[PDB]
RNA sequence: GAAGAACCUUACCAGGUCUUGACAUCCUUUGACCACUCUAGAGAUAGAGCUUUCCCUUCGGGGACAAAGUGACAGGUGGUGCAUGGUUGUCGUCAGCUCGUGUCGUGAGAUGUUGGGUUAAGUCCCGCAACGAGCGCAACCCUUAUUGUUAGUUGCCAUCAUUUAGUUGGGCACUCUAGCGAGACUGCCGGUGACAAACCGGAGGAAGGUGGGGAUGACGUCAAAUCAUCAUGCCCCUUAUGACCUGGGCUACACACGUGCUACAAUGGGAAGUACAACGAGUCGCUAGACCGCGAGGUCAUGCAAAUCUCUUAAAGCUUCUCUCAGUUCGGAUUGCAGGCUGCAACUCGCCUGCAUGAAGCCGGAAUCGCUAGUAAUCGCGGAUCAGCACGCCGCGGUGAA
């Protein structure tokens, strides 16, 4: 029941709203699992926390179909 | 089992065809105890008998039991303790048991396409010296009197 | 009419002796009562394993028995109303009046 | 360790899907009745006590 | 360990439930309250050495009833013990409450108290042999038919476990019309955890 | 009016047999043996208390049986039939005793045990 | 074991902080507090707004603190099952094991407990220097196997009225519910059998020889297993083997193995229309009834605190055309698109509908297990904790052999 488009939680959503009005920084130390991606975020960078360390990784040009937690894996197979 | 001879646990007669070897074969073909579909293929098999070259359904089973009949019984058993196999006479309930068993053995896997083609044609075939009931009758007539004399004390 | 009661307790003794007491206080001061019609005694089971650390493969079961009754009174007298409004013991059978 | 965890259910929930259940006298979160507020084996021994009203061993 | 309580095999058959209740939809709160009050019984059990405590419920009067040999060790003398227990129990309950105290009948027979007494001799370095033998002596002086009594564990305050126990008379368990008494106590002064177990026979 | 008592009891299926001396009517809740029961609706299985003693009439029956599959509420009919033919005579009842169909077969499903998966079906056991 | 893992249930890994600490008997103004809102965050929270605010007065007292901070600390989910309890698996419902008294042997001990037949049965007799007794089997507990009294609502309709329909008048005539009953006890007869128990057979009896099942695990064997339910012996952390907050984790895979679920097809494959169960659960939950809706989805709302209403018309059934043995009109592993649901959100790590879809498999070698009858074998429903969740478990209910 998240069919109503955008979903970024509040004390991350105000941070990324402040990112929309300013120039694109990198690191946010947060859950990085819940906030979904939607096309007003093209080109940004928000740190994705795998569980070990946050991964400051750039938000791409064509990401809408998932959330932050696809960049950093949850298993890190090697 | 070990103690003594077990009680016999007999069968019940049909209401329509009024028989029990028939009823034991009804149970021998019946899978999951589903009677009604098996009942329809029973009446259809007797109607394939009765019309296609058929005089009577009791008569066709008597013609079967002419040619079906298990007559002997080899028995691979030791008392002294070695690979010993004795041909012995067949018990009368076991005779009917092996007869209906051969009927289901060759009517089950004859190889004809529709499910009661092979059933109805084999219960036609057992009446007149055909079917694997006759093949196993040849097996019974052949392998007996051969491996007897070493296990002759049984 | 305007008084009929359900009677919930456990075993054979409590429901029928308290039903005898209340029907006797009913038709002692009045009349108009049926019998304490029995009810099918609700039950649901329980399940506990037989170990302290391991062994799902050995359980132990439990049950519940709670018989129920039914007493109708059709348009009573005010003196069995006096028997109703003051006799409210024991609490094994439930103090319970309805429509 | 578990004293903070027993105190965890006494503290109010952060959102809806954080409310969990455990026993009262012990604190086992597995096999805990929501009707009895017991765990399994403590209900077992308290049934051998016969201090629980109702419940008896059954056999039919 | 494979034995089953005959007091659990015959509960609700020849004996009765503690919580003589019927509590539809408000059920486990009062029984965990029963657990709370059961934690509080150490004050009465200090002097009087009670055996059974039976609890019912009025509208608001929490009808509780105990059983012991000494009323003056649990009533005070005119209500000195009783009102202090009312206050300390009202702090547990916040409701009407009524204690009830009944004289015991042959305190020699009380299988909780027999195990309590032999554990009491085990608290202060008394040999188990003469203790359990004088237990069956006073059980013969209690008057019975057959008594088994078992102890298990680190006997003599020592190393790896022993378990032997005395037996006299005649005592079956297969009978359902028996009403045999049973109690597991501690056996612990400074070493781990042990206990005694008793099996008397008296007839139905 | 006239009506004759009868009821049946076997395998989660209770009957209401109600005989009048007639020609043969068998409609459970106004549903015939070919309306209620499907094609395996053997008359001699049902009317075998007629079919082996006092054969056959038949006689008209108001019948009301309910419960379980077709065979189970067919086997629970013969008690009311024996009550109705008993209201004719106990003279035929000695023949019923010698021909059976009176001793109620109590064979129900055996009770399962908590600890297995059926009443007797064990584990598909390995080598060990 | 874990009877329901997105944090949480997590014992583990990464970060941020306190280490009289979030968790214990006193220390201050006793405070009246925690409370609700603001900047921030991932928050422990730092700061704040707010006072968060005195609950008898016999001239006093103490009945109440939120940090604040102190030592006794306090907190251990760290280990030793080989210090342990308690509890549990196994031989195993196997059929045994002892005691008192009298006796034989110098003695340690033996005897009873012994030879026949007889049994689930160390069950019972006949012989026997033993006599007997106790713990054992069994019965006394439950359910089913027929039925009397007692009583009729929502159970159930009988002469009948109501009438689509037990619907409302009437009622307990069927059933039904539960108190007590009665009955089944080798009870009876006949035969075999020393006339001993036992067996064979029959009457009668609903049930015959422990009627079919469940409770019932004797002494002891296995240092079996459990310090993580509980808490103790001993050892140990005790600015951490104590903690709060954000994510992962037990579910990723180079392999081997177990228990299972479904196909490998014409007792089918599809279409159409035609019926019967029981245990439960349901008041903030079963949903009565209404529609859109291929469907996940919503629609306004009634009854239901329970023989009233639902889940629940049970499916497995009938009767009519189809395909003629085909990797297929069997089969759905399979991954993308469009949606939807509980949660607040479902890549991580839930469930469901449509779309793409027909892959393997055409009966499984060596090998083994289970089963002497409503059993095996097959098919539906109910339920345990359950924000949501089962091919799991515990039942019920149908069809029915060798
Ligand atoms: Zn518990």
């Amino acid at each position: 029941s998240l069919k109503k488009g955008p979903f970024v939680d509040d004390h991350l959503m105000k941070k990324v709203e402040a990112q929309q009005g300013a120039e694109k920084k990198k690191v946010i130390k947060t859950w990085s699992r819940r906030s979904t991606i939607f096309p007003s975020f093209v080109g940004f960078t928000i740190a994705v926390y795998d569980g070990r360390k946050h991964v400051p990784v750039y938000i791409q040009e064509d990401m809408v179909g998932h959330k932050l937690g696809e960049f950093a894996p949850t298993r890190t197979y090697r | 089992p070990r103690k003594g001879p077990v009680a016999k646990r007999d069968v019940l007669p049909d209401p329509i065809y009024n028989s029990k070897l028939v009823t034991r074969l009804i149970n021998r073909v019946m899978v999951d105890g589903k009677r009604g579909i098996a009942a329809n293929i029973i009446y259809n098999s007797f109607d394939i008998i009765k019309e296609s070259t058929g005089n009577d359904p009791l008569e066709v089973f008597e013609q079967a039991m002419k040619n079906v009949m298990p007559v002997l019984e080899v028995k691979a058993r030791r008392v002294g303790g070695s690979n010993y196999q004795v041909p012995v006479e067949v018990r009368p309930e076991r005779r009917t048991t092996l007869g209906l068993r051969w009927v289901v053995n060759y009517a089950r896997l004859r190889g004809e396409h529709t499910m009661e083609e092979r059933l109805a044609k084999e219960i036609m075939d057992a009446a007149n010296n055909t079917g694997a009931s006759v093949k196993k009758r040849e097996d019974t007539h052949k392998m007996a009197d051969a491996n007897r004399a070493f296990a002759h004390y049984r | 009419q305007k008084i009929r009661i359900r009677l919930k307790a456990y075993e054979h003794r409590i429901l029928d002796q308290s039903a005898d007491k209340i029907v006797e206080t009913a038709k002692r001061t009045g009349a108009d009562v049926s019998g304490p019609i029995p009810l099918p005694t609700e039950r649901s089971l329980y399940t506990v394993i037989r170990a302290t650390h391991k062994y799902k493969d050995s359980r132990e079961q439990f049950e519940m028995r709670t018989h129920k009754r039914l007493i109708d009174i059709v348009n009573p007298t005010p003196k069995t109303v006096d028997a109703l409004m003051k006799l409210d013991l024991p609490s094994g059978v439930n103090i319970e009046i309805k429509l | 360790a578990k004293k903070s965890m027993i105190a965890k259910n006494k503290r109010p929930a952060k959102h809806s899907t954080q409310a969990y259940t455990r026993c009262e006298r012990c604190g086992r979160p597995h096999s805990v009745y929501r009707k009895f507020h017991l765990c399994r084996i403590c209900f077992r021994e308290l049934a051998y006590k016969g201090q629980i009203p109702g419940v008896k061993k059954a056999s039919w | 360990g494979q034995k089953v309580h005959p007091i659990g095999m015959r509960v609700g058959i020849i004996r009765d439930w503690d919580a003589k209740w019927y509590a539809e939809k408000e059920y486990a709160e009062f029984l965990h309250e029963d657990l709370r009050i059961r934690k509080f019984i150490a004050t009465k059990l200090a002097d009087a050495a009670v055996s059974t405590i039976e609890i019912e419920r009025a509208a608001n009067r929490v009808n509780i009833s105990i059983h012991t040999a000494k009323p003056g060790m649990v009533i005070g003398k005119g209500g000195s013990e009783v009102e202090n227990l009312r206050k300390e129990l009202n702090k547990l309950t916040g409701k009407r409450v009524h204690i009830n105290i009944v004289e015991i009948k042959k305190p020699d027979l009380d299988a909780k108290l027999v195990g309590e007494g032999i554990a009491r001799q085990l608290e202060n370095r008394v040999a188990f042999r003469r203790a359990q033998k004088q237990a069956i002596q006073r059980a013969m002086r209690a008057g019975a038919k057959g008594i088994k009594t078992q102890v298990s564990g680190r006997l003599n305050g020592a190393d790896i476990a022993r378990s032997e126990g005395y037996s006299e008379g005649t005592v079956p368990l297969h009978t359902l019309r028996a009403d045999i008494d049973y109690a597991w106590e501690e056996a612990d002064t400074t070493y781990g955890k042990l206990g005694v177990k008793v099996w008397i026979y008296r007839g139905e | 009016q006239v009506q004759y008592s009868g009821t049946g009891r076997r395998k989660n299926a209770v009957a209401r047999v109600r005989l009048v001396p007639g020609t043969g009517k068998i409609t459970v809740n106004k549903k015939d043996v070919e309306e209620y029961i499907p094609h395996a609706d053997l008359r001699e299985v049902i009317n075998q208390p007629f079919g082996v003693t006092e054969t056959k009439g038949a006689y008209d029956v108001i019948v009301n049986v309910n419960g379980g599959g077709y065979a189970g509420q067919s086997g629970a009919i013969r008690h009311g039939i024996a009550r109705a033919l008993l209201q004719v005579d106990p003279d035929f009842r000695s023949a019923l005793k010698r021909a059976g169909l009176l001793t109620r077969d109590a064979r129900m499903v055996e009770r399962k045990k908590p600890g297995l998966k059926k009443a007797r079906k064990a584990s598909q056991f390995s080598k060990r």
